[PDB]
RNA sequence: CCAAAAGAAGUCUUUCUUUUGGUAACCAGGAU
């Protein structure tokens, strides 16, 4: 959720065009976007068209307008330099595609390929007067809508809300990663900083539940301290524990704690169940769903949740307001818990 | 086609009463007024008399008056008049 | 006529009424002792709850109450949980899937506000819609699917009836439906296996029962021979006693009829029951249908690229005609739109040819249960075309299934669509809100209040024109227009005597006893001539759409009007200057000057056409020969009007023909034609969108809000 | 205090002071946070998701006994509805599915006399894992469908030489409520669903009477005061379409801002007497004071 | 992939990316 | 372990030989894990007689009709298929049923041997006229539950004997349903309902109670692996 | 004056209201629900809201 | 046609915590029912034992850190979760563990009372470290099916007590087969063969003597109707 | 309508009397 936030562009604020006064021309998904900002992740209600996501491998340059990178083709050559092109300079050119068949010589198998013209027309172009290519697949997708296994099989309307409810989930007590992924989670895990990672390459000398002194090369020692049972904003739990031992070695950029939905490493927000879909008596009629009783045996789906409660005494004109457990018209009974000092 | 024994707040059928009045608008106030009336009854039973009377049909262990009112005017034991 | 609500619910609303039984039970001293109790939860005021709760009826609403059954009363009772049960047949009245809903619970006090949640609000005394009479609480999805599943004859099934063959006799014959169940048991019958049986206690079809009993009837007890299958004898226990055997396979069509025959001829508490028992039965059948989805039983077309290529040779020339000059942009475009609207139909074509009939998907497709042969072509087979931002059809085209995996261009040429469509959705959740709080405040004030105004003024209906050659057609939209009305005047044909008399419902059986005398037109009643003072009268309204006998003397039919009118809007799909969808609705209700103006003409005669440069330029001669009529700024980019060939020079008119090509301002039709004019054409237009979205209203919702469009006269001389 | 509908542990408590030379907002002597923890179970009503938009809330949940079981004795942990795949076109799901019960079970290509043309393109060491195998299929660029299927062909047994699965992806589930194996075979495999923050214990909320506004007299609103249900304006057309007048003038008089209707509706509820007859909501006495103060003679006439 | 302790998560990818996924909080 | 409340069972008897038995209440769910098996108990473990063959004369290679009477073979097999009859010799024995001139056929007509017995004899069966005969041939012998027509296994012995189905159960038709109950704060425990429909050679209870008899000798066998094994124990009655 | 104030305009309906010295009948529905009172509809009506409720003479008498 | 040879029951030993019952011969139909109808028993209705509380020293709830250990409550929690033991006595009993020192902590640290028995001493519980000092006291008692936690309020109990969802179940996984035999000559019958698989707290043997006894006693319910 | 204190009766813990004490508007984020 908070990478999702960092990496996201509004078109409303102060400066900016308002919701209830948002068209649906400037809702829309230009054909200029293509690499930019993600087609498919975007709020689904009255936001919907105002709100995006950085793709990722945009930049910004010093002016303000998005760039990606591209591969330029040199006399049908499949180069590797990489050049970055902002949206008019991608107009002028012919743009091909990065799932194209390169013959392990910078070559296309074939002279006709799909590609991008002036107004994002799609055509298909002999292959020689192909300017750029893109440098992959998943250049047009965002962080979050790049964890979706089997995009490509799956309608935009349910990608996006995949996508956008993937930023809901709750931390559980324990976690696991997935069996079938998309590769994403591991960068995506250590980008956003929840786990904690090996500063320097060293030697582990003392690991605990709240700590791990790591035993630099050269003489130096560091010790990191680690979040226990805290609260974030929205009151889910933000553990993080250690996973490694008192005497490995560990390299620099190495993850050597745990976070909140980090399973050594990469982002796990769910489980692995066993699925029937089948139909079953009627109880999992209408988008409704069945469960088994093994999952709250075994406490697979259990999540921990804080609230914060804030309290303070002030002058006032009249002065001294007190914290005590001496309060007028209540019982003993209803100040046993009460430490000496309220 | 007959039907099968109705099952609690669906006892009696409603086509049977209709047939009893005009409109459903009217078997409304007709039930609503006459389960008023038993529940005056019941609060004055154990004080002083008073004209209100009822129920004609044996009520149920805990029985609601708008029940008992609705099953007499199935069974044709009330009369009502219109404005 | 039940739901569930958790006890921790119960309990805190019903905290006054066990708090008195607490006492009264002498299980508290006072009121202050049972309160205690209540508060603490001890396990008494559990046993005290439950009966405090029975036949107390509690109201369940959910937001947005577009229409009346968006709250109904139902008789709680206590669940485990937090979470409110809902009964499966009350989804489509509330609109509640179960993604995440929430509903909120009321409780009536006083002895009328329980009364009026028994009476009026309660869950199966609401069955039909109000908009049109089209029953809600019918089988859908899974129990459509079940139902589908059990009452279907595979040949050469398990245990098939088989003729003697001289040497054993006839097998598959069944002393009784009890024996059947038996050998289904066994495994050596199956329950869509055709066979000979025996019944007793089904009543048989008419032709079985004229040609067998004569007498009366078959009387239950007598015993008839059926050729069937064990799941059609199973369909057949479900529905009532006297009703005929139905041997037909249930497609969702059969099911929607046999209920709306069993609403007609029963009482409620009849439809009710037989809909709970088909419930039942078809989650049953649901769960052992056998339908589940993996990626063997998506087959593909066997030779989508022997297609595939044979129209890219097409659009290849098409394209080599155009690089060789021989047509500007816009005709390659058409050209290759047509090619690949023809490939994808060829597509279809043999995807549809190469499923058998069990396969998962395109049962579920076929047994009505939910989708439509467009969403399984773009699965299996083809996408297709896709638009552009503009609309425009992109002319590549997407090339791939769902279940192949388009690439990263098709993809994101698809998403451009997608993204209009979730937008239109978003945008117009708020329009159809605004636009019916608009209308419940302009007809507020239309209530029946006497029950015959007596009046003899009346519209007509045009039921059936007749055919060239000779012959009745029926009128396809006979339900919406002339259905639930009364007569205005008498039926008589061809000097036969009164076929149907004046003031007479006119249902089904009267339209067909006219369509078989031989007339064509009838005078009916309306709200649009009632002559009451103050509101409508119950014999000018008509039938009730929902209760189905003539409507009562207290009723506000302007609500039920603009709820009908205004809760199908979210499915009203905005459509690509003519306005043609909710704008459109909007402006007609609104008398606004419409966007694509056409002009009318004003007296008959013959029209002479001057084609101007950069607008036309047409005047009527007039028969008469008063004054000729012009109308000198007309774009070149409208059409000219066709009725019966386009307008040609020296063609004749009448006088309120319409001359351009899009939508007339009522306000001109209304000086020109009267009021009975644009009367008619307000109807015809507000249900000709609605009809073009497939929504059944019934005409009268939408003549009480014309009646109150036409209230009031302008003041020209004081 | 701690609000309605919450409780738990203790777990920390955080105290500022101004005698330590703490920095406090100006004119505050003292400050102390004390932080509750609650850890919850899955339950009906919360919230479920795939990575394919499959959401839904949770129906029912089953004891182990009564639910469908493989040959072998297992029984499967979540079923899905048939009815909501193939309409909304999100057919990653199933393929996941497929995906999941291989590496769950874990394969073996056999390249006993050369390696099969469906695994001709296929990487190395793909050509066999082992059981509880993680694999990656990248957005664009994954796993083929000819490549699922071989890899369904070929998969591990379990403990005896059974496979459950067959080439298919369908498996012969018991029904575990009855006993009798369901007639055609079903899909499994293997799905990775999110726990959504939507639970019920926060959504859930009931008022007998409590706390009510101080302008006008009507109750409060949200769950941490008590508050009420609103009854907008749709559902008074609603009511007023069905033509329920005293279900009407009661939710509006005596339920909302009769302040003397509310005591005496209490007093014969819980007294077992007649509910009495509604008055004059105070909203409307607001509306004519307010009125009258923009200089309008607003005057009831009799 | 290029971090030094990850898991092994075997990829079905027939291509090769040039171009490393940037910084993403940059 | 003591159970805590225990389950009664009461009868609401509708017809004759038609019931509806009610136990409750249950653990959350022993609903389902008895009733079904009592359904299949009661349907295919109570022993009964039946029809099994019969030889009707002048039928031999056409199958049609018969000659002389009016309804045809099928007919006639399916009416002696719905035959109550009760049978003590294990041994199939052998029954004639055999009358002239015109009249109607009923199943009192038949003589029964030393032990047979038909529980219905006022059953219509045929029809004759013109001075018809019938003399068909019933074979009866005991079994269990419902066995499908049995082809012949010698064909040479007989060649008019013509095989029929069985229904040897003396219940015909058994459904049950599972319900919810209690204000004990649980609104969760079970109650199953029977419906028994027997027919008129035994009643609706003295089935249930051979039915429960066979289970509990069925799990007894299960029972005395470890006598002294801790169980659920319900208490006296 | 008091349902067009309610529906939409309301500073302009009150202002000229308040110049013509409008007077309200109280006859509509949603007047009726402002003020507190029952509807002039469905169950809300004098033929119905009037309704006398007697038990039969042979009632009284078997009691 | 009456077939009057009476079932019989058979057991085949696999291993020591697993084996095979084959019933036969059954009446046609009546295999699925039977198997089913013991596989419902086994697995809800078997009594055994299960820890329902701990009591750490050093801490005061479920979400806090022990100084020296690897593992945090929580975690600690979760593992003790999966022991398998055995009592005898009904009324509850306590169990101690104290360990001093670095080195892994397993189940046979745990000092059981005379009665109760730990049946897998190579579980893990923790790691320590040279400053960790681990000592909890595990209460352990009897019944059936899973229960969760009991609140602490509800129980007169200090604040370190630790309330834990209870499992009373010793079976594992069952399944069953049955082997029809349908011959022309209509003389059939059935064939049970019935898989249980224990946690090595009772055997096979003894799981299904307590499901018969269940069993018989609910069908003697409906035996003694006359 | 609730809390606290005092007095009286009985029960071993309820009743009677006296005194004191007793919310909104903005902005933002979500859901259907
Ligand atoms: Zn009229």
């Amino acid at each position: 959720s908070g990478l999702t936030h960092k990496r996201r562009l509004s078109a409303l604020g102060p400066g900016g065009l308002s919701r209830e006064r948002a068209g649906l021309e400037v809702r829309d998904v230009h054909p200029s976007h293509y690499g930019r900002m993600c087609p498919i992740e975007t709020p689904e209600g009255p936001n919907i068209g105002l709100i995006g996501s950085l793709s990722v491998y945009a930049r910004v340059n010093p002016f303000g307008f998005i760039e990606t990178p591209y591969r330029k083709v040199v006399d049908g050559v499949v180069s590797d330099e990489i050049v970055y092109l902002t949206a008019d300079e991608e107009d002028r050119h012919v743009v091909a595609q990065a799932n194209s068949p390169i013959d392990a010589d910078g070559r296309f198998v074939e002279p006709r390929v799909l590609v991008r013209r002036k107004a994002g027309e799609v055509e298909y172009v002999p292959s020689s007067e192909v300017d750029y290519m893109d440098v992959s697949p998943r250049q047009m997708v965002s962080v979050a809508t790049a964890m979706i296994p089997f995009l490509e099989h799956d309608d935009a309307n349910r990608a996006l809300m995949g996508a956008n409810m993937q930023r809901q989930a709750v931390p559980l007590v324990r976690s696991e990663a997935p069996l079938v992924g998309t590769g994403m989670e591991l960068r995506a895990a250590i980008d956003a900083g929840d786990v904690v990672v090996a500063e320097e390459s060293g030697v582990i000398e003392e690991v605990s539940a709240d700590y791990i002194t790591v035993m630099h090369d050269n003489g130096t020692r560091r010790t990191y301290r680690m979040r226990k049972f805290a609260r974030s904003n929205h009151g889910t739990c933000a553990n993080q524990c250690p996973i490694v031992d008192a005497g490995d070695r560990v390299e620099a950029g190495q993850v050597i704690a745990d976070g909140p939905c980090t399973d050594d490493g990469e982002m796990a927000l769910g489980k692995n169940l066993l699925v029937a879909i089948m139909p079953w008596e009627g109880h999992n009629y209408e988008d409704a769903i069945i469960l088994s009783n093994r999952l709250v045996e075994e406490d697979v789906l259990t999540s921990i949740h804080i609230e914060e409660h804030e309290i303070d005494a002030r002058d006032t004109k009249l002065g001294a307001e007190e914290i005590t457990r001496d309060i007028p018209n209540i019982s003993d009974e209803v100040l046993a818990d009460l430490d000496e000092r309220g | 086609g007959g039907y099968d024994t109705p099952l609690g707040i669906t006892n009696p059928p409603i086509d049977e009463l209709l047939d009893r009045v005009s409109s459903k608008y009217a078997l409304v106030i007709y039930a609503a007024k006459r389960a008023r009336q038993i529940n005056d009854y019941y609060n004055q039973l154990g004080e002083g008399i008073l004209e209100y009377v009822g129920p004609l049909v044996e009520p149920g262990l805990q029985e609601k008056p708008l029940s008992i009112a609705l099953r007499e005017i199935h069974a044709d034991l009330l009369e009502h008049t219109e404005g | 006529h039940q739901c569930g609500l958790p006890k921790l619910m119960a309990l805190e609303l019903f905290k006054p009424f066990v708090m008195k039984r607490l006492v009264d039970l002498n299980h508290a001293q006072n009121i202050k002792s049972a309160k205690r109790m209540v508060e603490r939860q001890r396990p008494q005021v559990w046993d005290v709850l439950e009966e405090v709760i029975a036949e107390h009826p509690v109201l369940l609403n959910r937001a947005p109450t577009l229409h009346r059954l968006g709250i109904q009363a139902f008789e709680p009772m206590l669940v485990e949980g937090k979470a409110i049960q809902l009964h499966p047949l009350v989804c489509e009245a509330f609109n509640a899937d179960f993604d995440g809903d929430q509903m909120a619970v009321h409780l009536p006090l006083s002895a009328e506000a329980q009364a009026e949640a028994r009476i009026l609000m309660l869950s199966s005394n609401n069955i039909l819609s109000p908009a049109s009479g089209r029953p809600l609480a019918m089988p859908r999805l899974d129990m459509v699917t079940g139902l589908y599943y059990l009452t279907t004859e595979v040949p050469g099934d398990t245990g098939e009836y088989q003729p003697a063959s001289g040497d054993h006799p006839e097998t598959g014959v069944y002393s009784s439906p009890a024996e059947a169940i038996m050998a289904a048991d066994r495994g050596v019958l199956s329950v869509r296996a055709k066979i000979k049986v025996r019944l007793t206690q089904l009543r048989p079809p008419v032709e079985i029962e004229a040609e067998l009993f004569g007498h009366s009837g078959w009387q239950p007890g007598d015993a008839w021979m059926a050729e069937t299958t064990l799941g059609r004898v199973m369909f057949n226990e479900l529905l009532p006693l006297g009703y005929p055997f139905v041997n037909k396979q249930m497609h969702k069509k059969v099911q929607a009829a046999i209920i709306n025959d069993l609403a007609e001829r029963y009482p409620m508490i009849v439809v009710a029951q037989t809909v709970d028992k088909l419930k039942d039965a078809g989650f049953y059948w649901a769960t052992r249908s056998g339908v589940t989805v993996s990626m063997a039983d998506v087959l593909v077309p066997p030779r989508k690229k022997e297609i595939l290529d044979h129209y890219e040779e097409r659009a290849d020339k098409v394209e080599k005609q155009f690089q060789r000059g021989a047509l500007n942009h816009d005709e390659r475009n058409e050209a290759l739109v047509e090619i690949w609207k023809e490939a994808t139909d060829e597509v279809g074509q043999a995807l549809r040819e190469h499923y058998p009939d069990d396969n998962p998907i395109i049962t579920i497709v076929d047994s009505g249960a939910t989708g439509n042969f467009t969403q399984t072509r773009t699965l299996a087979g083809m996408k297709g075309l896709v638009t552009n931002p503009k609309g425009e059809f992109i002319p590549r085209p997407v090339k791939s299934s769902f279940r192949e995996g388009l690439t990263v261009l098709e993809y994101f040429i698809n998403t451009h669509g997608a993204r209009k469509g979730l937008a239109d959705t978003a945008l117009r959740t708020a329009d159809s809100g605004y636009l019916t709080r608009r209308l419940v405040d302009v007809s507020q004030d239309v209530i029946v209040r006497e029950h015959d105004c007596q009046t003899e003024r009346g519209i007509v209906v045009e039921l059936a024109e007749r055919a060239p050659d000779g012959t009745l057609i029926r009128d396809p939209y006979i339900e919406t227009s002339a259905y639930a009305r009364t007569l205005g005047t008498d039926a008589v044909d061809e000097a036969g005597n009164v076929i149907v008399e004046r003031g007479q419902d006119l249902g089904d059986p009267e339209i067909d006893a006219l369509l078989a005398a031989g007339i064509t037109q009838v005078k009916v009643r309306s709200v649009l001539t009632c002559a009451t003072s103050t509101g409508v009268c119950a014999t000018c309204y008509g039938r009730s759409m929902a209760t189905g006998k003539l409507v009562d003397i207290g009723e506000a039919v302007g609500i039920v009007a603009a709820q009908s009118i205004g809760e199908p809007g979210t499915q009203l799909t905005m459509r690509t200057d003519i306005t043609g969808g909710l704008p459109r609705v909007q402006e007609l209700f609104e008398a606004r000057v419409p966007r694509g103006k056409a002009p009318i003409a004003d007296v008959t005669g013959r029209v002479r056409l001057e084609d101007g440069e950069r607008f036309y330029k047409i005047t009527i001669v007039p028969d008469d020969g008063g004054e000729e009529v012009v109308y000198d700024k007309i774009s070149k980019r409208q059409r000219l009007r066709v009725f019966k060939r386009v307008l040609s020079d020296g063609d004749h008119v009448e006088v309120g023909q319409q001359l351009m090509e899009g939508s007339a301002d009522p306000h001109e039709v209304l000086r020109v034609q009267g009021p009975r004019e644009v009367q008619i054409h307000l109807v015809r237009e507000v249900q000709e969108v609605y009809r073009a979205q497939g929504v059944s209203i019934h005409d009268k919702h939408i003549e009480v809000i014309v009646r109150q469009m036409l209230r009031r006269v302008t003041i020209i001389d004081s | 205090k701690v609000p309605h509908g919450e409780s738990g542990k203790v777990i920390g408590i955080r105290v500022f002071s101004r005698e330590d030379e703490d920095e406090l907002p100006a004119g505050v002597n003292e400050l102390v946070r004390v932080y509750v923890a609650q850890k919850r179970k899955i339950s009906d009503g919360d919230k479920l998701a795939g990575r394919h938009g499959n959401k839904g809330v949770i129906g029912k949940i089953l004891p182990v006994e009564d639910m469908p079981f493989l040959a072998d004795g297992t029984p499967v942990d979540i079923i899905l509805n048939t009815h909501g795949v193939p309409r909304r076109m999100n057919i990653g799901q199933i393929l996941e599915t497929h995906l999941g019960w291989c590496a769950h079970s874990g394969w073996k290509v056999d390249a006993a006399k050369g390696v099969p043309d469906w695994a001709a393109r296929l990487p190395d060491e793909l050509l066999e894992a082992q059981p509880n195998a993680i694999v990656s299929t990248p957005v664009f660029d994954g796993a083929q469908e000819a490549e699922l299927q071989g890899l369904l062909s070929c998969t591990l047994p379990n403990r005896d030489g059974d496979v459950l699965v067959d080439a298919d992806g369908k498996a012969m589930l018991f029904d575990g409520r009855s006993g009798e194996p369901f007639p055609y075979p079903v899909t499994v495999g293997y799905m990775y669903i999110m726990k959504l923050h939507h639970l019920v214990d926060d959504k859930i909320h009931a008022r007998s009477t409590g706390p009510y506004s101080m302008i006008t007299q009507q109750p409060l609103g949200g769950k941490a005061q008590f508050g009420g249900q609103r009854f907008g304006e749709m559902e008074c057309w609603a009511m007023q379409a069905y033509g329920a007048a005293y279900t009407l003038q009661e939710l509006l008089t005596i339920k909302s801002d009769d302040t003397v209707g509310r005591v005496k509706v209490y007093e014969a509820i819980v007294k077992g007497e007649n509910i009495p007859e509604p008055g004059i909501p105070e909203s409307f006495k607001v509306l004519l004071k307010e009125l009258q103060s923009l200089c309008l003679n607003v005057e009831v006439l009799s | 992939n290029s971090v030094p302790g990850a898991p092994n998560r075997v990829s079905f990818a027939k291509l090769r990316e040039p171009l490393e996924v940037p910084g993403l909080l940059d | 372990m003591l159970i805590s409340q225990r389950p009664t069972l009461s009868e609401d008897v509708l017809t004759d030989n038609r019931s509806q038995f009610v136990i409750e209440p249950l653990e959350p769910g022993f609903g389902y894990t008895l009733g079904n098996s009592l359904r299949r108990t009661l349907l295919s473990s109570i022993p009964g007689a039946a029809v099994t063959s019969i030889r009707i004369d002048g039928v031999l290679h056409e199958f049609t009709t018969v000659p002389g009477v009016k309804e045809d073979v099928t007919e006639i097999i399916l009416n002696l298929k719905s035959l109550v009859v009760s049978s003590e010799e294990d041994e199939p024995v052998t029954m004639y049923l055999r009358k002239q001139g015109p009249g109607e056929v009923t199943a009192g007509d038949i003589v029964p041997p030393a032990g047979v017995t038909v529980h219905n004899p006022g059953m219509h069966i045929a029809t004759l006229n013109d001075k018809g005969k019938l003399e068909v041939e019933l074979v009866v012998e005991r079994g269990r539950g419902y066995v499908p027509a049995v082809q012949n296994r010698a064909s040479g012995a007989e060649i008019g004997r013509i095989p029929v189905d069985s229904i040897y159960s003396p219940v015909l038709k058994v459904t049950y349903k599972v319900d919810a109950t209690r204000v004990e704060q649980r609104t969760d425990f079970d109650k199953l309902i029977l419906d028994v429909e027997t027919k008129n050679s035994i009643s609706p209870r003295d089935a249930l109670a051979s039915a429960g008899k066979t289970l509990v000798e069925l799990f007894g066998l299960a029972r005395e692996l470890n006598v002294e094994a801790e169980g659920i124990e319900i208490g006296p009655s | 004056w008091l349902s067009a104030a309610s529906f939409q305009e309301t500073t302009r309906v009150l202002t000229d209201a308040a110049i013509n010295c409008r007077s309200d009948k109280l006859n509509g529905l949603k007047e009726n629900v402002i003020i507190g009172k029952l509807i002039p509809a469905g169950t809300g009506i004098n033929r119905y809201r009037n309704i006398a409720v007697q038990p039969t003479e042979e009632a009284r008498a078997a009691a």
